[PDB]
């Protein structure tokens, strides 16, 4: 039972499937962006993620965002209402794969059903707050004649399209006064950039990635960041003293747990122990709020039992005769493991037969423009690009750039900015 | 020296011809 | 200068020490009810699909609240970076020496060179790291009609250079080496520099290594009981819960370990295979380009009158290429398994038995203390503790990481038998040192002498002594015996006038004891005993003796090989690759088998005994019968030709002569003849019922001489297919053998004369091994000249017609033989043929 939504870019504002929100990072400015609801909870604005960046990072330079991406610039993406229909349509068919099994359909089912606490570690234990960027977004009413009204609704997920760089998918999560209550168990709205047709490649003969696994990887981190267990804790950074050292980012245990296989083996038993007893010490947390507030200070429609028994089901705290929460450390272990090692990049690849990369650190090779993937010819709900009457489940041959030539473009090295180091001698 | 090969060749040949 | 391009992605990753967590050395607190803590991210994706209290069963609330109004945020900034960043380095590793195997897309007309430094200099110049044959031969142009061959000789070359993977012998105990590495990336510590094999041999894995990371290990912490004052039950549960929680820290540091080790050093071995492969691409590329180049410099008339097919060239390289990235991907992966398993895990081990000791002493006080709240039971307890930390946690990879590729390789690695070794005694500089890899202290005392073929003596005196400390963080014997001992020996010959002390005087030779308890090698006369002493005192022997009553020995004062194995159920002791002795042990409990090692006579010998030895070696296993002979054959190799107690044959040194197809004959030279009759040997004349020899230094003596210092000399050793000349000396003078050129029967007697040149005789010996199993026997061949192919004969004993018509009086001579020619032809080759010669020099370990 997940409804997938329809709808074209151009349908009317309706105030409901269709509104027009002002989201997270535009500041209650009055930036209002026509955004769709694809299902319970989850919204599409079909537009470029601007937030953050500056307007000519846009288009390709001499420099480069990430030095471990070939990256693919484009300013033009999104830029008419009939490409940010193409979009729109392209992420209902995306959702329409995930959907098609049970297990991205849990997926959806646990995003959609882990609303946010009402509050973060500001508000007070007594208390359910509504009134902070990560549990509410406005969206504007002003219907014709009748003049223009501000309401407010909960979220789950917001998903733009791209910023600058077409090929980098990323999930955010939101900071006020430098904490975050997507890592400390409350959990907070999430927002998604996201491209579906420049994809990226990988070897383990060249293969291009299932869009649909793309954002089933993205999802899991929206889904941890819902749950407030988004991981901040000791990571894997690179030694950079010496010139034959790669430089690169911090890892943190999360990605290389959500990305699964084996790769968490460079994650240390006392760092995963850490982890989780962080995540578990948070929970705690939340069961003695439930057991605790009273008042919804900043929305007096708000039902406090139906919310604590919402809470409750979310964190599958238990209740006792007598009303009071707490955490039955088998249900807690059960959900902890579900939801940071259940699901994986890894075990739904294998599940929905995509093909994936090896690694978490398999090199990144340039990325590759699907045609189309609204021509059932070359994509489809059930099989991807690896469809039986094409000839092309065998092998994933649906996804080998020998093989499938015709679902896929190269993109010329010029768009394309790269890392490189120039060693120089004297 | 020269002499005493000569006298033990004869010596060889002769116990090679037994 | 020059810059080179490089991609981030083939930089070295390598985790900063900072990236692992120093949580162990933290303090526990151990209660009645403490559980040991493990996470398992391995998931059973078909529970979560079915669990059905996963999703939720409540009503999601209504999206609609009030407007927000606090609009707080930190909002992200992202900025662009260079997409160029410039280094300055001279220095010269697998970057530059990759770009060194390149060349410009406007070039066409290559040449391979050895000179890194040219490749670098000159864009037509490209670097090869194979054979500087290899080399010359792609340098090569040919005629037309020649052209042909050559290509496929090179492409054949290039195959056979690629596929290259062993050291200059297998004596260095190397599992698999490709050796060209080194040349190929000049990784780690300037690996193209030198003779690469040799430098790994003396520091194995560790040489490839671009940096060598700083480990964290660290101090565990102390575990902190809790008192249940007057409750046994729980004072029992908190003794059995720091006991699991013990464990508990030995998995987490192996984790730890195990972290270290995929994050530091095995992406170090990983950027090196992926090195290899683009280095032998390059290679290929190259000599493709050249082969193209000189196929287009020939006329359209040439070109017609040569068959060549390019894919065919290219799928044959590439064949090549295959080949050679497999053994590169075995060795390296044995290198970074190695790596892990001698210089990462022993050093978590030491500190996890510095835990183990002081929660050991921790948990027996903490048992005291609650004597009185535990009466009578306080000492069960007691020995629960002491028996339990007793058995030292085993490190299994697949506990950590479930990835098939790193199980297979630590399989491999545990099933190579060199990855056994637990010392190696090696002569290096004067010195003895362990070459395991586990850095045994060895501490050699001067009165031991050396010597660069690897052998050592003890003698009598107080300071002939070898002490090996050994690594006390290796396990071995986890539960049962399993380990082995192989050494070479040689032991002199009783002294006739003291046989009865060297019947019943033993003495100890290596002693290794902890406790009093241990094993020791001994010897009592003509016997070597193998002794095993348990924890309880429990002792029990396993022997060779070998007999003094033969006339000739193939023991005694010469060189021969052990081998003991211990296993669950027996001590055996094998010589020489066979099986010779074996003892149930069944009844033996623990025997510590780490203490010091202690090379030394020990016991009541005469001022005068020694022993040799050579090739010491332990491994932490029981070899099989095939491992066994396997390195007795090994071992045994030498370029040079051996004497009859084993040691390298050399000229210019005075021998008699043994004969292995006659051994109690020896060559006379007959009165007032010039030939060599063959008499019988003495004996043994006096009483004792111990003993019985033939005399060895009895006949002539004799002496090699080289035919010519045409070639480089530098030392006196004979080798295999020299051309020498065998001489002896008659009286004060030098005497020569020789074969007469007219020859005309199938056997000769050899003419035994003075030094002269003269047309009529061949004076020429080239000497052979014919046999391919070891043996101190060589045959000697007589050629027609040294260029020559045609052979003459083998010279060896043979029985002539002396007299007599109606009985035939026949003697053995001294002869050169054809029926000897084809004889040596035959397989397996017989070991007692009478062309199967011995040189025998006085050695102060024989006397009659
Ligand atoms: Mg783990």
């Amino acid at each position: 039972p997940v409804t997938i939504n329809n709808f074209n870019y151009n349908d009317p504002i309706d105030n409901n499937n269709i509104i027009m929100m002002e989201p997270p990072f535009a500041r209650g400015t009055g930036r209002y962006y026509k955004a769709f609801k694809i299902t319970d909870r989850i919204w599409i604005i079909p537009e470029r993620y601007t937030f953050g960046y500056k307007p000519e990072d846009f288009n390709k330079s001499s420099g480069i965002f990430n030095r471990d991406v070939c990256e693919y610039y484009d300013p033009d993406y999104l830029n008419t209402n009939d490409k940010k229909n193409i979009f729109l349509q392209t992420m209902i068919k995306l959702f329409n794969r995930i959907k098609s099994k049970p297990l991205g359909e849990k997926l959806l089912e646990m995003i959609i059903n882990g609303i946010p606490y009402l509050g973060d570690r500001r508000v007070p234990l007594e208390e359910f707050n509504t009134n902070i960027a990560s549990v509410t977004v406005n969206k504007l009413i002003s219907n014709p004649g009748e003049v223009e009204r501000k309401k407010g609704i909960f979220a789950n997920l917001i998903i733009f399209g791209p910023g600058p760089v077409l090929n980098e998918n990323e999930t955010i999560d939101i900071g006020i006064q430098n904490h975050f209550a997507s890592r400390e168990g409350f959990g907070g709205i999430m927002q998604m950039k996201f491209c579906p047709e420049y994809v990226s490649v990988f070897n383990n003969r060249g293969y291009f990635s299932d869009p649909a696994l793309i954002l089933m990887h993205q999802l899991i981190y929206v889904l941890h960041g819902l749950y407030g267990i988004k991981v901040d804790d000791l990571p894997i950074v690179p030694n950079e003293k010496k010139f034959f050292m790669q430089s690169t980012d911090a890892i943190q245990a999360e990605e290389l747990y959500t990305f699964g296989g084996q790769d968490p083996s460079i994650i240390t038993p006392s760092t995963d122990k850490s982890i989780y007893d962080k995540v578990l010490q948070n929970f705690r947390g939340i069961v003695d709020r439930l057991n605790k507030v009273l008042v919804c200070i900043s929305d007096p429609n708000i039902n406090i039992n139906i919310y604590k028994n919402k809470f409750k089901d979310k964190y599958k705290f238990v209740e006792d005769s007598e009303g009071k929460y707490s955490i039955d450390v088998e249900s807690f272990d059960k959900l902890y493991k579900s939801l940071m090692f259940g699901f994986t990049e890894t075990n739904i690849a294998e599940n929905y037969k995509i093909k994936t990369r090896a690694s978490y650190f398999s090199d990144s090779l340039p990325p590759v423009k699907i045609k189309n993937l609204l021509d059932n010819e070359i994509y489809t709900i059930e099989e991807g690009f690896n469809i039986s009457d094409k000839d092309m489940e065998k092998e994933y041959r649906g996804q080998n750039k020998a093989i499938n030539k015709q679902a896929y473009e190269e993109i010329s090295k010029e768009h394309l900015a790269v890392y490189k180091i120039q060693m120089c001698k004297s | 020296q020269e002499d005493m090969f000569a006298k033990l060749k004869e010596k060889l040949f002769n116990e090679i011809n037994k």
